[PDB]
DNA sequence: CCGCAAGGACCGCATACTACAA
RNA sequence: AUUGAAAGUUGUAGUAUGCGGUCCUUGCGGCU
């Protein structure tokens, strides 16, 4: 089985790439095909790792009981139980479920495999400036079609100027959008945005993340595969940062430099793809896929948290639907 | 809503006389020394500029002016040309340096003009006359005028002298055509 | 929002050079569209499109239309370059880079004064962060080639 | 369910001088524009402006032993209660301007160069407008603000709800001709308010709103409002926050000609005075620790004691009297 | 941060000043400078130190500047800057840095801008009284409301660094405004209705004996207090906005003595007797002799400086516009 | 999507000014009246107030100041160039401050519909503040359009 | 009583414009 | 029974320091 997390950012935020391409000092993390904004399936993984495992030190883990790993350890691994949470207070190990769920700390890795593979979160809306209705959930064909293969797998027609856009966004009587500094002309449709609002209640609840869906619906924007592209390449923040030599009140030597964020009111989805648990003597309530899956939604729906860098200056922080 | 005017202190009611004017009418004043004195030499030097303005003392008057307020990067011909106000020798430079340009400002503070408290108790500041009535400031009040240097040349001494002899000769304000506004 | 900026600087590039050309052993024609230019987001900023466009129609009328007006049939520098830098950027909000380009203008040929005084306060907005971003890049063309 | 902290604090901020938050210069008619969110145009404060002040302030704090912490905070004696050993020459890395004081550290992160050893424990948020000041033909000025803001006011309570684990801390619609607003601002009969150089129809929501801006920071509103306070549609309002903005020409004169010198004019932006802005502080476990402040209630109730009712500078241009604000830091 | 000292320059008008914003496409062509959200006149916190500096350089190049005794900056610079001081005086010379205490109290000039912050923060001039003309009492010294909070809360920013209700129709005013027995004040082209109050006067001209003592610029400040009037803050945006001076000024042609075309304009100016005042802070100077070394100098030498001075604001000043008495209160 | 006033003063201004170049478009003398008036306006209002300057305008069609609406004033039945000017600004003045664009515009005036002189010698000094403002504001945009279009 | 009814200069210059560990 | 298992490009960092909307300009001419 499969859990799509549904990740919608609050805050800016900043999963960094050190490989990507860019005249930005610290540009985000991108897809290589699409140069779609991306979060690696390997930083949302960390980032879901370490807040499981804070949960399960801190016995906040459900399985409908209080999930007691030190007592499940016991009742599992039996006579090596001690060492092992021995090296867990030592973190050269996690505790039991972590590592059943995410796999072993890297000092056990060949052990067994982690039950979970995290895939990336793909882009699916992404926040534009709009003349009218503030700004537009900004989507395409080539996104839709992403997500409909991703689903449909796991279970349109625009040119440059032309947008599928709800009524919240539309100039009465003009018949236009404007994202930003740009005009769109809009073209008559009559279920594109109604069907992909279908699909996001379906995957995520009547509840958009704290607001109902048919609220969005009124301010989606579909635009060409060309300008999606462009938007996402172009109107992510780019912030110069700086660092002040207070022995001088002024900027001090190198401290100059300049970081891209993915905006806030952005949504991404992340397929968690659930394989068996894969350690051995496994206690019966998490013994098989469904059973980890279980967990999962029950962990991470409706939780916060914070994904990429710069946290202690408010970034990256994303509500969560699974 | 009169029809007519009289420039009078917002809070205190006096009538005076604004630095804008003084050192206006001081200037112009300085146009017409140095037009009557030095008119066919400035407009045999600067021809070119004669052409631009158009042949007599009034254009000679206009001259001067855009030469000190448009063209004063070409003073440099007649910058040792001197005029007597009265007993004190003013150069052409000296005048540059005392109302400014747009490249400099002036280096003589003209400030403005007001009648002396002892008046204000004693006699009348207004009386009304007639072309239409509109109201003037009767003969025989005292003001108090003062000019300063604000640059190391010191040129308010020749700004002061300058400023004496306009209000004699030129004086302020409207109607001067009729003899309004003179000063002993 | 990059197209839109390349149709901004093809335009730019068009207008000046037009300048250039008529006007090439007569450099105060040059230099006045030139300090026009950059004095224009100014006069926007401060007191907005509306006014500004006002501004440019008393340095020319009968009616309001960009279309009618004729640069180079004026006497002096300064109203020549006038007439031609409001044209030109009333041009670019009427009509773009033509109909056969991605950026056909955003009052449909209509003059853009007009324009303002019809449309909605919305349509205003745009035509005023248009109107800026066209001089900006008159200003950078002007000072390359004037 | 947002465990990775425990407690948070909003800061509100009110400006009593224009504010220049600056994000660097354009080729554009405005020179120097202050910082906004992109894809709204909202007017911010990043999260690292404000982090940058609280430190800096904390720091000189720290330093000059006005910290107090449950008494005065001796930072030189707690270090040498934590570090012991090697804490002498820890010190003279302080003194040398090479590290930070142990409560700036613990709060806010170390110095650049023990960057590697851990992380701060604050996370401070992206500051965000929530009243905007708007001239009024009537009332002279007033405080607007709209539904998204509102929205996003509520929000921020949830987050606040989920840290402190608080269940019980846990609608406005308008055309855009119309606005929801105090008696001061109201046109002697007409039912109508001008705000700039826009007619709003008076609809008959402020009174819950003032209850609420009561309870971040107390029952006075940082020692001074429901009379003035305008709520306008979410477009109308956001046309306020991009156009209403002080943009003022300064000149750089030569000192000698007394005119203007070459480079030596430009257009900056400013926030006006009486904004007001608000930030959320999360505060998380500390990641370095002395008993006084070695869990999260302790490093809040320190950063509460020592920025409540505080004055800060924010931005750039201190030297001319721009950016000060008075702070409200509550739970 | 560093701010331990603040002090309070008073500002008090004797010509009109215009504190410029730039030409305007209206019928006033230039136009003073207003805080946008009030529409009060302001001075901005540029434009004043501006004037301060220049005054404050003028002085130290003419080695007027006392710290009792008189200070030698070209003496001070050889002991600070050693070896390169004869290259650094060499560039104020050609007026490419500014001398060495102009540059520590107010910060260096372009080529030195990086090497530390100016010590000082020169606030906003706000406005405190503004003069409105009185059918009784000749004229009156006005405030509203907003000002009074506003200086209420700019007097808790300056303790932090050392460490009244009306309607439109009334007004708090002193004896010398009220008609003979009518309980009414006339201001401008406003009557208003004489408010009952035994307060908000006292303690206003107990906030200006505490800064400015009983030496109200030429003047006793027992004087000052029958003639001043609070009003609503509406009837106050509308004092600074049409009480205003609005000169016409002319450019003559000297060819016929007539204005020349395009040579009439208008020209806004706050009004003689009106009363501004900006907060200067003063922090650790960050560039330096022992004479100015710490903030309680720097406080003493801009004190002295300035206080009982003459100053020029704005623009106009060779035409006598600008000039204010400044008093420094610590 | 709502309008700006800025937008009606503009409409409204070359409304009237166009209205006067068309009925009278051989009579140059009454379009430089006009224009010498609406310049002129502005500095009457600043400096004697808005009351006074509609007042001035009445006494130059000698009408009683106390006793005229707007609506009753025809600018087009007086003789002179010089009163038929006066006629249209006060009329034009008036109107705006009354009607403003019309009632269903982004602006319908202030005084309901209350002639402004009538309105202004009734009403309080905060009423009349905000009058004056906006009579400052239509007149400027009415300069703008008179300078362009207007001919002497 | 009549007439007028802004214009050009400056036009963001300079500095800082990654550092370092893990 | 797959060169496989396991691993958050993160931590620290104020777009800031310096900078007067200033300079040049008679509310006048006598006309409509």
């Amino acid at each position: 089985k499969a859990v799509v997390f549904g990740l919608y950012s609050i805050t800016p935020v900043h999963a960094g790439s050190g490989a990507e391409l860019s005249v930005i000092d610290l540009p985000i993390q991108r897809e290589r095909h699409t140069g779609f904004p991306v979060i690696w399936g390997q930083s949302l993984k960390g980032v879901l790792r370490s807040r499981f495992r804070q949960l399960e030190l801190d016995e906040k883990i459900e399985v409908s009981q209080k999930w007691k790993w030190k007592e499940k350890t016991k009742e599992v691994l039996k006579e090596k139980a001690d060492e092992f949470i021995k090296k867990v207070e030592e973190r050269k190990r996690d505790p039991l479920l972590t590592e059943i769920v995410f796999g072993p700390a890297t000092d056990g890795a060949s052990e067994h495999a982690g039950a979970v593979s995290v895939g990336d979160a793909k882009i699916l809306l992404f926040p534009v400036r709009s003349a009218k209705g503030v700004f537009a959930f900004v989507t395409s064909p080539i996104v839709i079609q992403r997500l409909k293969e991703d689903f449909e797998l796991v279970s349109v027609e625009l040119s440059n100027n032309e947008t599928i856009a709800g009524n919240a966004l539309i100039l009465n009587g003009e018949n236009k959008v404007i994202l930003e500094d740009i005009v769109l002309k809009v073209k008559s449709d009559s279920n594109v945005i109604e069907n992909l609002v279908e699909v996001l209640k379906t995957l995520f609840g009547d509840n958009f993340f704290g607001k109902p869906i048919e609220s969005i619906k009124e301010r989606i924007a579909i635009v060409s595969d060309d300008v999606f592209k462009s938007f996402t390449r172009f109107s992510t923040e780019i912030v110069a940062r700086v660092r002040i030599d207070a022995e001088k009140g002024t900027v001090a030597r190198g401290g100059l430099w300049y970081e891209e964020f993915l905006p806030s009111d952005t949504l991404m989805y992340s397929l968690i793809a659930v394989g068996s648990p894969k350690k051995e003597n496994l206690p019966k309530e998490v013994d098989n896929t469904q059973k980890i899956v279980n967990v999962l939604k029950v962990t991470f729906n409706n939780a916060f948290l914070q994904i990429g860098g710069d946290e202690t200056v408010g970034k990256g922080f994303v509500k969560v639907r699974a | 809503v009169y029809e007519t005017s009289i420039r009078l202190h917002r809070n205190y009611g006096v009538p005076y006389i604004p630095g804008s004017a003084l050192k206006g009418v001081a200037k112009h004043y300085a146009f017409s020394i140095l037009a009557r004195e030095n008119g066919d030499e400035i407009l045999r030097i600067y021809e070119s500029v004669k052409e631009d303005l158009k042949e007599d003392y009034y254009l000679t008057a206009a001259v001067i002016q855009e030469l000190f307020e448009k063209k004063f990067d070409e003073l440099g011909a007649i910058r040792n040309t001197r005029v007597e106000i009265g007993d004190t020798v003013i150069s052409v430079g000296d005048i540059v340096k005392i109302f400014g340009t747009q490249k400099e400002e002036g280096s003589v503070i003209f400030f403005d003009a007001f009648p002396t408290p002892e008046q204000l108790k004693d006699k009348p500041n207004l009386e009304l006359d007639i072309m239409i009535f509109f109201l003037t400031v009767p003969a025989g009040v005292e003001f108090t005028f003062a000019v300063a240097s604000r640059d190391l040349d010191d040129l308010a001494e020749k700004a002061e002298k300058l400023l004496k002899e306009a209000l004699k000769k030129f004086g302020v304000g409207a109607k001067t055509s009729l003899g309004y506004g003179r000063f002993d | 929002i990059r197209e839109i900026e390349q149709e901004r600087a093809s335009f730019a590039f068009k207008v000046v050079s037009d300048i250039k050309d008529k006007y090439s052993q007569n450099k105060k024609v040059q230099g006045k569209y030139s300090s026009y230019a950059e004095k224009a987001p100014t006069i926007i900023l401060n007191n907005g499109l509306g006014a500004t466009l006002a501004f440019f129609l008393s340095k020319l009328i009968d009616d309001v239309d960009y279309k009618s007006i004729n640069p180079e049939s004026f006497g002096n520098a300064e109203n020549i370059a006038y007439a031609f830098l409001y044209k030109h950027l009333s041009t670019w909000l009427a009509e773009g880079n033509g109909k056969d380009s991605a950026f056909s203008g955003l009052t449909n040929g209509e003059d853009p004064l007009k324009y303002i005084m019809e449309k909605t306060a919305i349509d205003v907005a745009i035509s005023t962060e248009e109107a800026l971003s066209i001089l900006n890049w008159i200003k950078k063309f002007a000072k390359a080639m004037l």
